[PDB]
């Protein structure tokens, strides 16, 4: 489009942002996951809730296992 | 069963081995083996069957073919026998005290042994009974009381030391409650222990210790909860029996200085406790300790009483020792005495009848001393104090309608009440005292949960029974629906946790038996109330009204009917039999009328809130803000009974029991002579009797009463099976034995670790094992191919579960590696 | 939601995790299962997926949460995949057949004590043609039963 050579002239997983670093943004653009394909995931660690997933327990999971966001990094969520 | 022998009954060691030669209408006649000849009669629900092997013993009394008062008892005697004081009963436990040092089970290495590990996968132990009331309070949230039973000597306190030292040194930083409750405990025993005819050494009330956590399960503090102090004992005991200790260590340990300020002589110059035993317990060194001017003269004639840790002089100074290490001063020990003394004179003031002049009483001349003495001592002015004791005072209207004030002279009797309600509402108010001071030892602010050891004076039953003993037995009654109620909650869970189907357990309830007493305007309570409204109350008039409210009441029976020949001379109106949990208790209603009263009446109770003694007032200064939320609905509550107040306080110790979780020891006492190494069968039994052990054992015998783990049954039984069948694993092996004898599915069921069964059903599985070899070979031929297809089935998807979980491991993992709709 | 006879035969597996017969696990003991079967789970993502259906709160599953921490939203052909990924554990040198030396190898490790000549039994019940060796096909109709 236009408006993505404009947005991208002023100026997606992070373990796999190493392989690609115009041609980069082409196939991060095209496998992106939907709104509600992203609604399932977020049931992922739903113990039971009803909607909900906890909010200090929802946290020892992204420390410990996976591509882990920092004890630091979480500060700045919560 | 057919021939195989039986447990029956034997004076010293409860039951003994034998055989049943003939049957009769209620009796059956067995022959000794021991006698080989010696025949007796005995009653056939007093016969049992015994096991096959009279030397194994088990960690669980359900493990046995047949569970009853007979075989538990054997089991924990040849348990007992090899030092293995423990032994359980379900979730329940026994503690047998051994009266000896046992090395290595309350070690450090086995606290951490015990830690974390459930009831069954652990050996049988004190500690496992502290850590299930811990995980179950953590888990469920849910305050927990450990309820112990046991007369004095039976290990009750040795109990709780461990249970306390266990969960502090697991789940507490430091904390060293257990060591201040020990070191205050001869000052609760000062005054609240008391001699019985049974035990020297006798809490006569419900003790409730507990250690509080807080909202993370951490040792914060403590507290001790008391309830229903025997308030009879104040004023009058049996011979053989004695008041509480404080004044019997009072009057022989005490200086001379102290016993000319307090005015104390030999005991038998005392109302309070001259009716009752007046010797001292001492040995042959501190009788010479004691002056010869506190002697009485029975201690003289007959001499000292006899015990192995009860010494009255040493007891003074071990209760001094005790006040300075918990914080009480010089000032605060002569205020417990001297309300103490102030107790004991009260008691001497006499009366006699008056000129009719609206006929009252007068105090006697001899009795001047005993009023100078009460009085100076309990900060009362000595005219004011005649007067409260010989007249009351009465409006002269009850309703909205105006009305002064007037004097009322009591009678003789009646102001020989009010002078024993004064001194039983002063020692129970310096009994809650003393108490209150141990718990500001290790106080608390606030706390979430609690974890409680409970003791209090268990069922009892002598030839002659009265009021005491009826009040006893009631506590005892209601702590047996508890009891009765919780182990059958237990065994609902159990058989639904394991799934064994919708399977009804048969109850026979107890309730009829509380109503008896109990119940609110027709019970035995109510009905003794209101024959204190009569004009002439009397106690014959109140047993025939109890029989005639109830007709033919399972629980009610009259005196004439008891299987002893003691009471085959008690007319119908001189008592009532009450058939308890434990047994037939033939009662004599004389006196039950007074036993009934204590009665305060107001001016007499303004008079010793208002003492000039500060300490004094201050034992009803809880009473000058605690009135000052009631006196006028406190008031309203003076007019209750004995009996009424006694069902007050006792529901309110159930209602703290319903709301905690409850586990339940039975620490037993071996023998009376406190020697290690000697199992006195009938004492033992007893035992089990009254602390509602053999209730429990009919209970079970409802649901499944007999279980084996898959594991006891494979060391049981491999031996008779195939080599092939042997190599299995215990669930396997369960398994496949269960379905080729092809069992009645009613009977038998096999649940998800144990197998159970209805009564005398694992004695027909064992003989099934043992009576036919080549049948049990044939059957086991054919369920080749169904255990072939089980062992294939066990792996096959086994591995298809791994791989279940190496996919969850990834599914998860999909969603927690495409979170970064955060990071960046 | 499994079949009621889909649940008896998970239950009997679930033997294999809980060796003692308490009726319950740890990571110690659902971890050595799983290494024993080609699998290499570290100690740590485990500890997650037995926070979802462990309500209680102590590190304990019983069978009934065993069930449930394994189900998972699955597509129409994983239910396939995983039942022929079973086989090929089985199956070590990749041939589409279980000899007695190969179904000897995954009992031992699973912990079943057996005899040579009780392992041959087995293969040969299960083997319906008659060459001595277990194809998918048959293995199938074994854990079917
Ligand atoms: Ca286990
Ligand atoms: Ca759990
Ligand atoms: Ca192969
Ligand atoms: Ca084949």
């Amino acid at each position: 489009e236009e408006q993505i050579a404009e947005f991208k002239e002023a100026f997606p997983t992070e373990a796999e942002l190493q392989d690609m670093i115009l041609t980069m943004m082409a196939r991060k653009m095209k496998d992106t996951d939907s709104e509600e394909e992203i609604r399932e995931a977020f049931r992922v660690f739903d113990k039971d809730g009803n909607g909900y997933i906890s909010a200090a327990e929802l946290r020892h999971v992204m420390t410990n296992l996976g591509e882990k966001l920092t004890d630091e990094e979480v500060d700045e969520m919560i | 069963e057919d021939g195989k022998p039986v447990w029956a009954p034997h004076p010293t060691d409860g039951f003994q081995v034998g055989n049943i030669v003939d049957i009769g209408p209620d009796s059956l006649t067995i022959e000794p083996l021991n006698q080989k000849g010696k025949t007796f009669l005995a009653l056939i629900n007093q016969v049992f069957p015994a096991e096959e092997d009279s030397k194994k013993d088990v960690e669980d009394n359900c493990s046995l073919m047949y569970l009853n008062e007979a075989t538990l008892l054997h089991n924990i005697k040849v348990r007992y026998s090899k030092d293995r004081i423990y032994t359980y009963v379900a979730n329940i436990l026994i503690a047998v005290n051994p009266y000896f040092d046992i090395p290595k089970i309350y070690s450090s290495e086995t606290i951490k042994s015990y830690q974390g590990k459930s009831l069954g996968t652990m050996p049988p132990h004190v500690f496992a009974i502290a850590d299930k009331a811990f995980r179950d309070m953590k888990v469920l949230k849910l305050s927990q009381s450990i309820i112990v039973s046991g007369e004095s000597g039976a290990g009750k306190t040795e109990n709780t030391k461990f249970v306390l030292r266990y969960l502090t040194e697991s789940y507490g930083t430091g904390q060293d409650i257990d060591d201040r409750i020990v070191e205050a405990n001869p000052l609760l025993e000062a005054f609240g222990n008391a001699k019985t005819v049974r035990n020297n050494n006798s809490s006569r009330f419900g003790k409730f210790v507990e250690i509080h956590f807080n909202e993370k399960s951490s040792v914060v503090g403590g507290f001790v909860s008391h309830y229903l102090l025997e308030k009879s004992r104040i004023c009058v005991q049996g011979k053989e029996e004695r008041n509480y200790h404080i004044f019997y260590r009072l009057c022989a340990g005490a200086s001379e200085d102290i016993r000319e300020r307090l005015h104390l002589s030999s005991p038998d110059n005392f109302r309070y406790l001259n009716r009752g035993c007046t010797r001292y317990f001492a040995n042959k060194e501190t009788d010479k300790q004691i002056l010869q001017n506190r002697k009485s003269p029975e201690y003289l004639k007959a001499g000292s009483l006899k015990d192995p840790l009860l010494d009255d002089h040493g007891d003074f100074i071990r209760m001094c020792t005790a006040m300075k290490k918990i914080g009480l001063d010089d000032e605060e020990k002569l205020d417990l005495f001297r309300v103490v003394a102030g107790v004991l004179h009260l008691g001497n003031i006499d009366f006699e009848e008056a000129g009719s002049t609206s006929g009252g009483c007068n105090l006697k001349n001899k009795s001047t001393q005993a009023l100078e003495y009460c009085a100076e001592l309990l900060g009362l002015d000595q005219d004011d104090l005649r007067v409260s004791l010989t007249t009351r005072v009465m409006l002269t209207t009850a309703g909205g309608a105006k009305g002064t004030v007037i004097k009322v002279p009591l009678k003789v009797e009646q102001a020989n009440n009010a002078r024993d309600a004064l001194a039983k509402t002063v020692y129970s108010h310096l009994f809650d005292h003393v108490v209150n001071r141990v718990n500001q030892c290790f106080p608390f602010e606030t706390s979430s949960y609690f974890i409680g050891v409970l003791d209090i004076a268990g069922f009892e039953y002598f030839e002659h029974n009265s009021f005491e003993q009826f009040c006893i037995n009631y506590c005892n009654e209601k702590l047996q629906q508890f009891f009765n109620e919780r182990i059958l909650k237990e065994e609902q869970e159990l058989y639904q946790k394991e799934g064994l189907g919708v399977n009804e357990v048969h109850y026979v309830d107890n309730q009829d038996c509380i109503d008896l007493i109990e119940a609110r305007l027709v019970g035995i309570l109510d009905i003794l109330d209101e024959e204190n409204r009569l004009p002439q109350p009397s106690d014959q008039h109140f047993t025939s009204a109890v029989h005639q409210k109830h007709k033919d009441h399972f629980r009610l029976s009259i005196p004439r009917k008891s299987k002893l020949a003691i009471h085959r001379n008690i007319r119908d109106d001189e008592g009532f039999i009450i058939r308890h949990f434990a047994g037939a208790v033939c009662y004599e209603t004389t006196q039950f009328v007074e036993k009934n009263n204590d009665a305060l009446h107001m001016s007499l109770e303004s008079l010793i809130c208002e003492s000039r003694d500060k300490f004094i007032r201050e034992l009803f200064e809880s009473s000058t803000n605690n009135n000052k939320d009631t006196k006028q609905k406190a008031g309203k509550l003076s007019f209750i009974s004995v009996g009424n107040k006694f069902k007050t306080q006792l529901n309110l110790l159930l209602d703290k029991l319903r709301s905690t979780g409850a586990s339940f020891i039975r620490c037993i006492k071996p023998n009376l002579k406190m020697t290690s190494h000697h199992f006195e069968g009938a004492q033992i039994l007893s035992q089990l009797q009254c602390s509602g052990m053999v209730s429990v054992l009919d209970l079970m015998q409802g649901g499944f009463p007999s279980r084996a783990s898959f594991h006891e049954l494979y060391n049981m039984y491999k031996k008779y099976m195939p080599d092939k069948l042997a190599r299995l694993d215990p669930r396997l092996f369960c398994k496949a034995l269960f379905k080729a004898l092809g069992l009645n599915e009613i009977d038998y069921k096999f649940g998800l670790t144990k197998v159970f069964f209805r009564p005398g059903k694992f004695a027909e599985f064992d003989q099934i094992m043992k009576s036919d070899p080549d049948h049990l070979a044939e059957l086991v031929k054919r369920v080749n191919h169904w255990l072939i297809c089980s062992r294939w089935k066990k792996v096959q998807w086994c591995s298809l579960s791994v791989i279940k979980l190496k996919n969850k491991i990834k599914y998860r993992a999909e969603a927690c590696i495409k979170m970064q709709k955060t990071i960046r």
